[PDB]
């Protein structure tokens, strides 16, 4: 269990929900890349992996056949049980220290996710955001759950409120995490 | 270049 | 990614050493394959390399050793047998890509060997219906070769489930005048 | 295993065939290949999983659909004489450098001409009276001459069993300087003394011919070579 | 409320003084439940749960699928570590440090770093190494960047200058923030 480096060659994941599917490498708790299994191509989280990796995304869509098979006969062995829905934990804070007039971006941690089937959006004074919002994939945990974090690039005002709008079957209502500076 | 190695999936028994 | 086949046909007797050779161009993490193709059947995989001790040991009584420095991959064998004369094809393969990539291919012939070799011409009685009259010698060991037919409407055919371990070979003419007498042949015949 | 339909097809310049094959090893990777001699394999279309398809090396001419996860198919819309070579289906458990699993195999030979396609004569000789005087072993040596093409497979029945025994036939099959010019081959049955002097015994010569369907059209005076089996017999002599 | 089933396959490598040691272990969930796992310190697939059994012994049964597992730990964790040492491990990004009083209390904070080894340290004038500090833990930005705010229980004087000692591996000298 101790080790100088975790590294994750990858993590394979399936489910019968649409029914939908994620392929991901992971070194030191970070992403290197996700193979986009609809577009059938590896997207490197770095500028630096981008020039000096490769990946086939061959290897990935033969994977997920592989665990859509292996599903159907697990959920005949374990007799229909389903997954059960888990309570997220979300926190909200920025990248760099808040200062009104430099460019700044706010992450959104959404932990203890789990089925992967989440909804993550942002709110400025009650209205939706979709300009400058990048996604993270479903990251691994050692508890077999998953972790997904969402980023805002904006700039700090004099008088703007920020919410964190996180939807989860684990949830009646969704989830709002405040952040103002 | 080199490509990235890949862990592969054992398939479950069909039978 | 390449692999290169110096050899395109070898000429061996049964019990003989065999040495196959193969060289792959370039790999970082190299899947080296041995396939062999029966005349009228498909491939099959006889051993495989890509981790742990460098000579491998496959079916049909194979072995094959891995050089990283001289870049091949070379078959052998201590004794070969009749049943291993085909076609021996081998493939590269990377960690990182699904892609494989076969060789020219190699042809074998593997000599029969005869303990009590008899070799003699038989005159052969031909069908009243066809034109043709037939001619045939059994049973000659593997330092005798039959070469092709000089005459061009006279034809020669070579060659040749344990029984029996004799072979023959037919060589026979539309003229229905050809006589058995021929190319390097044993000084004691009979008939 | 993988099995593959045909075995062997004769198709006109311009004819549609289709290459069926199936897998019963719950392989996702599927592979359709041509052989020709020199170049060695040829990727033409592979299925990496089903419901997925991608071109080979080769693909020109060439159409394929995976049904499913136990068959693919290879199809061709217009049959060129350029795609004159065996076709070999393969299959492994999910990437390319796994053990590759092969069918028998199919012989393609595309004509311009259909008038150049002719059935073999089955001359059945009889073991020669000198031979059981000497060695004491009968030999039948059955010759196949005019035929074309090479799509001829030679078996030997006896008593209404298919014998494996004592067959000797040619690896591979007149005029040289002929492109279109018809092969021979020569097929031999070693049996013994006691086993031919016997007039119970029956022995038959069958060649499975593979040749043009019910559907194709025929506009010539002689026979129609059609997908019909020649054989001819044989009865054992005690002198 | 809607019926879902997930499947998981993890092939994980763990390493320990670079190449010397390496372990790979392949964890096949059902959910949340790892039901079969192949280590390769064991070198046998084997079960974690009731519903392992039937896949374990079927793994181990064939010969092909039980070589290319154990072949697994030069073929991807061995080689993909090759490939690591020239982007990954060669990947070294300085951090920003700041303070800000939030004015009894400060907050040193270090943004933007990789690796994740970093160790920051509050000093009162000159030489006073500070017992009364609380560090938040790693904080993991997930663009290959790292941050850690550590703050300070600070009681100000008429000549006190509050200084902040931050080392990483990406510095050949050690950065010193200070605050009037
Ligand atoms: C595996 O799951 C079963 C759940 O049901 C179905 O089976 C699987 C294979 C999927 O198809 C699912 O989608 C599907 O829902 C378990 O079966 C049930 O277990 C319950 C345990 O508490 C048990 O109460 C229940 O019985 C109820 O029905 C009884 C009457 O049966 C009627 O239905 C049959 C259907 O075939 C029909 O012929 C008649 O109409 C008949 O009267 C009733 O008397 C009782 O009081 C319950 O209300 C189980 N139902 C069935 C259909 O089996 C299964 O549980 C185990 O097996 C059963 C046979 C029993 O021994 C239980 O005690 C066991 O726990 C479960 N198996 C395992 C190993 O976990
Ligand atoms: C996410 O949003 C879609 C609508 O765009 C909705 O159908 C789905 O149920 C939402 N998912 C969750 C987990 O709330």
């Amino acid at each position: 269990i101790v080790a100088d480096h975790v590294a994750s060659y990858g993590v394979n994941l399936y489910q019968s929900y649409g029914p939908s599917g994620q392929y991901s490498h992971e070194f030191d708790g970070d992403e290197e890349f996700y193979v986009d299994l609809e577009r059938k191509e590896t997207v490197w989280q770095l500028p630096l992996f981008r020039r000096f990796r490769r990946f086939d995304p061959q290897f990935a869509l033969t994977n997920i056949a592989v665990l859509k098979h292996n599903l159907n006969i697990v959920i005949k062995r374990s007799n229909s049980t389903a997954a059960t829905n888990e309570v997220p934990e979300v926190t909200v804070f920025s990248k760099s220290p808040v200062t009104l007039g430099q460019p700044n971006t706010l992450i959104c941690l959404v932990d203890n996710i789990f089925p992967p089937v989440v909804n993550i959006t942002w709110l400025s004074n009650g209205h939706s955001v979709t300009e400058g919002v990048s996604e993270t994939s479903f990251l691994s945990k050692s508890d077999h759950s998953f972790f997904k974090i969402s980023y805002l690039t904006f700039l700090p005002s004099a008088d703007e409120i920020y919410d964190c709008k996180v939807e989860h079957w684990g949830l009646d209502e969704p989830l709002l995490k405040h952040w103002e500076p | 270049p080199s490509g990235e190695g890949s862990f592969q999936p054992s398939q479950e028994n069909p039978q | 990614q390449s692999v290169t086949q110096p050899d395109i046909h070898i000429t061996v007797s049964e019990g003989a050493s065999l040495e196959l050779r193969c060289n792959y161009s370039y790999g970082a993490t190299p899947y080296l394959f041995w396939y062999v193709q029966s005349p009228g059947q498909g491939l099959q995989l006889l051993l495989k390399y890509f981790s742990g001790d460098t000579l491998v040991q496959g079916i049909k009584g194979f072995e094959a050793e891995f050089k990283r420095s001289q870049s091949s991959f070379n078959l052998r064998k201590p004794s070969v047998h009749w049943s291993d004369a085909a076609e021996y094809f081998c493939a590269v393969g990377e960690t990182g890509a699904n892609n494989l990539f076969f060789g020219t291919g190699t042809r074998l012939t593997v000599i029969p060997y005869i303990q009590n070799p008899d070799p003699a011409v038989y005159q052969l009685r031909d069908s009243k219906s066809s034109d043709k009259s037939v001619c045939l010698f059994t049973d000659f060991d593997s330092q005798t070769n039959v070469s092709q037919s000089k005459d061009s409407d006279v034809y020669i055919t070579d060659k040749c489930s344990m029984d029996f371990k004799s072979n023959s070979a037919v060589a026979w003419s539309n003229k229905s005048d050809f006589a058995c007498a021929n190319n390097s042949i044993i000084p004691e015949d009979t008939f | 295993g993988v099995t593959q339909t045909p075995k062997f097809q004769v198709l006109k310049t311009g004819q549609s065939m289709t290459l069926q094959c199936a897998q019963d090893m719950n392989h996702n990777s599927m592979y359709w290949y041509r052989q020709d001699p020199g170049m060695g394999l040829r990727l033409i279309y592979y299925s990496a999983s089903e419901g997925t398809t991608d071109k080979g090396e080769v693909p020109n001419g060439y159409n394929v659909s995976r049904l499913n996860k136990r068959e693919f198919s290879l199809r061709l819309e217009s049959a060129a004489p350029s795609q004159t070579s065996v076709y070999f289906c393969a299959s492994s458990e999910a990437r390319r450098y796994n053990e590759q699993f092969f069918g028998p195999g199919t012989r393609l030979t595309v004509l311009e001409d259909l008038k150049n396609v002719f059935p073999p004569e089955v001359a059945v000789f009889e073991p020669s009276e000198a031979e059981i005087s000497h060695t004491q072993k009968a030999t039948l040596v059955c010759l196949a001459t005019g035929f074309y093409p090479d799509h001829v497979e030679l078996s030997w029945w006896v008593n209404g069993k298919e014998v494996h025994s004592g067959v000797c036939t040619d690896p591979q099959p007149e005029q040289p300087a002929l492109n279109d010019s018809r092969y021979a081959l020569s097929s031999r049955l070693r049996v013994s003394a006691t086993f031919w002097q016997n007039p119970r015994n029956h022995f038959r010569c069958q060649v499975q011919f593979y040749g043009l369907s019910e559907n194709d059209e025929w506009t010539q005076d002689r026979a129609k070579p059609v997908t019909q089996i020649v054989s001819a017999e044989a009865w054992g002599r005690a002198d | 409320s809607p019926e879902d089933f997930v499947y998981q396959f993890k092939g994980m490598c763990y390493f320990t003084n670079g190449t010397e040691r390496v372990r790979l272990v392949t964890r096949y969930i059902y959910n949340r439940e790892e039901y079969a796992r192949f280590d390769s310190d064991v070198g046998v697939y084997r079960a974690v749960t009731p519903l392992g059994p039937p896949a374990a012994e079927y793994w181990n049964s064939q010969k092909e699928v039980l070589e290319r597992t154990r072949a697994e730990l030069d073929t991807v964790c061995r080689h993909n570590y090759q490939l690591e040492l020239r982007t990954t491990l060669q990947r070294r990004v300085e951090p920003t440090v700041t303070i800000s009083p939030s004015h009894n209390l400060l907050v040193c904070s270090v943004t933007d770093f990789y690796p994740a080894q970093i160790k920051v340290r509050w000093f009162r004038n000159d030489q006073e190494e500070t017992t009364g500090v609380v560090s938040t833990p790693l904080i993991r930005n997930g663009d290959w960047t790292f941050q850690i705010l550590v703050m300070l229980e600070m009681t100000p004087q008429r000549g006190d200058v509050y200084t902040c000692h931050v080392e990483h591996p990406s510095l050949q000298n050690p950065i010193i923030v200070e605050w009037r």
